[PDB]
This record gives C-alpha cells, structure tokens and sequence, in this order.
C-alpha cells in the first residue's frame, strides 16, 4: 500500500492509503474462504471451482462487506510505523475500489503540533492558605442560626439584618411601574435580596414613622431600563422583625448527625468536614487561577476536531439541563460554544506538553488517597467505594481530577505561588 | 414543519420586582416546613453503620464538595489517552 503524509491544512495530514490489488484480492479472500468455514459448506466444497471464481464474482457482494475492514486495520497499522498520531476523529475519502486497481483512499485527519511552552516561569499563581479558625466556626455557626432564625414581631429598633414590615408606594423614574408600590410589604434586610439602599432608608429608623426615599437601583440590575434609575418611594415604616436564633438542644443538634449535645463537637464538625470540602477547593482555587495565567501566557492552536468534542459534549450538557433535549442541541449557535471549549483543549494542549515532559499519571496512590479521605469521612466507606468504582461517571472525575491536579502542580512547581494566609471567609469572598 | 414564531414580546420593562424575597414568614407557611417534625431518633444514630464520621450530612451548598458523592466539575483531561488502561471504548 501506497501511503502519503500528504500536510494539507497543517493539523489536518492526508495519509493516502493506495491498496493495491495484492492485498485488496487476498484481504477479501480471507473472509470468503472463513464464510464458507462459518456456515461448515467448507466440508461439501471438494475444491473443484478455483476461489478466483467464487472471490471475484460471486465475493463482489462481499468484497463491500471487506471496505471496512481493509479502511480500519490498514489505517491504524500504517499510522504507528509512520509515528503520525491521530486527534479527534479520522475522515476517509475512498478514491476508488476496482479488481485490478488500487482501492486508494484519503484518510484525512488532523494530528497535534509543536505545543510551544513559554514564561511558565514568569506565572504568578496565588495560593491561599485557608483554614476554620475559631473565628470562622463561631461566625459559621452563628451564620447557622440566623439563616434558620424564626422571624418574631418586635417593636423598638431596626437592626441592620432584621425583617421590617412597610408600606411603600411611589413611582420609579418619575413613571408608572410596578413593583412601586407594596402594602404590608416585608424586607428581610441584610440579605441579597432586594436593593442595597432602598433597606438602609428604613435602617436610619425605629419603628412606626413616615418619610420618602430616593432609591437609585444597581447596574447590577439585569432589568435593563431600570439598571441605574431613581424611583421615589413613601415609605410608611410600620414594624420589625427580629431573627430570633433557634434552640440547639440534644434533640437538636444529634439530628444533624452530632450525636453529643457538646457543641465543642458541632466545632470539631465544622473543622474536618469544612477543611475535607476546603483541601479540594483550594486545590480548584490554585489550579483555576494556574490555568487562566498558563493560557494567558501562552499559545498554541488546537485541532478543529478536537474543538467540535468539547463544543458537542457542552450542547449535550446544555439541551439537557435546558429541558432534556436529544441530540437537538447540534443546531445551538457554535459561536457561543467556540470560545470557551478551544479554550478548553488549549489547557489540554499546553498541560498535554508539560505532562509528557514531567512523565505524570493518573497516580494510583493519589486516587486511593483521596479515595479514602472521601469515603471514611461518611456513614460506609464500603458501599461508597463499590458504588464509586461502579459508577464511571464519577470514576472518570477521580482518575481527571488526580491527573489535573498533578498536571497543575508540575506547572507550579515552575511558576511563582504567591502564598498568602488567611481565614475560611477568603473562600466565602468569591462572589465576581 | 415550515416555521412557528412564538415570540411574545419580553416585557423587560420593569423586570426583578424582587419584593425583598420575603412575605412567607408570617406563621401559615412555617407549619409547612415544620410539617414532619419527627424523623430518626436511635439511641445513637442507627448502629448498623461502619463509621460516624458523618453518618447525616449537615454540610449544604459550601463552594466545593458538598457531601454528596460528585464534587469538583473544572477538568481538562484528553492530552494524549494516558489515562489509567482501564477504559471502555465509548464515544
């Protein structure tokens, strides 16, 4: 067989695979001879007819069935002796198929190029040394009760996080809309749930007076011609609400899983459990932050191929979290996807390189280790690990982030970690 | 089909009305939530269990990790099929 390396669009390498009739005549033989083997005709066939007869004019019908099979094993053979590898997915352009000529065909398929690797040292890459110091589990806790609070009707003062009855009505920008207006209205205060400003005109009061604000709402509004206008609200200030903090009797607190009505042991919770969570957070942080400086860093052009995986497998994740949409998500617009997922195997690429040169792995004792800190820190390790082996969805997630997160850490070991010291809050503090 | 337009204008006019995220709290909806009030007891906490390390997962929506058995998400994977050779040939 005739093969080329036929360079066309740089990635994309055409190996023109021309097998001639010599393979072609004995390839599809070889079928014909095991067919009659398979249905044991065989035994009755004395070998009279030549199996010329049999291979060119009664085999034509099979010498299709061979197309694939000649395609396939010859591909693959003539790649690894050519020390061309493939990406993505291979396209085969078959010339022609004759008795006599060659069955030439033009598999073109795009192949990974000269990866460049620059300034890796030069990247700086945060790393915060996060842990729960008494000060985040008391304000853990704390946090606890007044998200669980029980609102009870008060009098007297507005506290900066209360829950305070008003009724407000007005115009926004001088113009009929709604939302303007609100009887026996209700603002749980403090929280991310209404405008920063419109509260804090109840929050220089008490109780029961009458006085009109001017709220300015936020760019941060998604509603486009209200982002940044000033709406005109008499607020009739009735009463308050305090959050009144629930009880953490043994009842109580043995229902979260704390069996001793110590709270020294809800303290000792938070600690291994939030620090489990938190190992594997900063390993997310640094390794997040490493990759955004690594690609902005660095360049290198991805196999289209490679692209349309990472954009197909976000159209499959997208349809189905849409409304659970089979395969109709192939017509979604490329360009909201294109971005991002080559993007995506740029990552791939430039820790591809740095892997290959550091030699790294799945590494067998960090997937057990993590497999036992995951599995000891529930009620039954035993069923978990079973459950976990079995389920390759997950499986898959431990083998890709062990490998990431060695990936990553090679990269750091040449890049510049910033580390810094810091509370729990830190990894709270991530809001944009 | 040839092409049904169902675009029923957006009405963006005054969007996120918001009212503060609050007007349940006011006795009838917190009887809904307290609509159980009764659940594992035990001397313990059912000792038919390997570990207490967290037999009740108490721990929510924190950044990562969670509890449930999933976690993480942000990978990149691929490279150059190094992966451990235990893998299923499924595209």
């Amino acid at each position: 067989m005739q093969v080329s390396v036929e360079t066309t669009q740089g990635l994309g390498r055409r190996v023109t695979i021309t097998i001639a009739a010599d393979s072609i005549e004995t390839a599809v033989k070889s079928e014909l001879v095991n067919v009659a083997k398979k249905v044991r005709i065989d035994g009755f066939r004395k070998g009279k007819v030549p199996m010329n007869i049999v291979a060119q004019r009664y085999g034509a019908s099979v010498r299709q069935d061979v197309l694939g099979d000649l395609m396939s094993r010859n591909f693959i053979d003539a790649i690894i002796k050519e020390k061309i590898n493939p990406a993505g997915a291979p396209t085969y352009v078959p010339g022609e198929y004759k008795l006599g000529e060659d069955f030439t065909y033009s598999v073109e398929f795009e192949v990974y190029p000269e990866v460049e690797l620059q300034g890796l040292e030069a990247i700086e890459v945060e790393k915060p040394i996060v842990e729960v110091t008494d000060a985040d589990v008391d304000g853990m806790l704390d946090t606890l009760r007044k998200q669980q609070a029980t609102w009870k009707e008060k009098d007297g003062a507005v506290e900066a996080e209360d829950r305070v009855t008003i009724d407000f009505t007005g115009s926004v920008d001088g113009e009929e809309f709604e939302g303007g207006k609100a009887s026996d209205f209700v603002l749980a205060m403090g929280q991310g749930r209404m405008i920063p400003g419109f509260e804090d005109g109840i929050k220089g009061h008490k109780a029961g007076e009458e006085f009109t604000i001017d709220v300015t709402f936020p760019e941060e509004y998604h509603a486009e011609n209200l982002k940044g206008k000033a709406a005109k609200f008499a607020i009739n200030l009735k009463k308050v609400e305090e959050r009144e903090l629930p009880e953490l009797t043994a009842e109580f607190i043995k229902r979260f899983g704390v069996e001793d009505g110590s709270v020294e042991g809800l303290r000792a919770e938070v600690r291994k459990n939030m620090e489990r969570e938190l190992k594997s957070a900063i390993r997310n942080r640094v390794k997040s932050q490493a990759i955004e400086g690594l690609v902005k860093a660095n360049d290198i052009d991805v196999p289209a191929a490679l692209i349309d995986s990472e954009i197909d497998v976000l159209r499959r994740q997208a349809a189905q979290r849409f409304g659970g949409n089979e395969k109709q998500a192939l017509e979604l617009p490329r360009e909201l996807f294109e971005e991002q997922a080559k993007r995506r195997v740029v990552v791939g690429l430039l820790l591809g390189e740095v892997i290959r040169t550091n030699e790294l792995k799945a590494d067998e004792e960090r997937v057990k280790g993590l497999i036992e800190e995951m599995a000891s820190a529930y009620e039954d390790p035993k069923e978990v690990i079973e459950f976990y082996s079995k389920n390759k969805e997950l499986m898959d997630n431990m083998r890709n982030v062990a490998l990431e997160e060695q990936a990553v850490e090679a990269v750091l070991a040449k890049a510049k970690v910033t580390e810094k010291e810091t509370t729990f809050n830190e990894l709270m503090n991530q809001q944009a | 089909a040839r092409a049904d337009v169902t675009l029923g204008g957006g009405a963006k006019t005054f969007a996120e009305t918001a009212t503060a995220g609050e007007w349940q709290g006011k006795t009838l909806r917190e009887q809904a939530q307290a609509r159980g009030y009764q659940l594992v007891s035990d001397a313990a906490s059912l000792n038919s269990v390997t570990e207490a390390n967290q037999q009740k997962p108490l721990l929510g929506l924190f950044a990562d990790g969670n509890m449930p058995v999933r976690w993480l998400g942000p990978k990149a994977t691929y490279h150059g099929n190094i992966d451990k050779p235990a893998v299923t040939c499924t595209p």
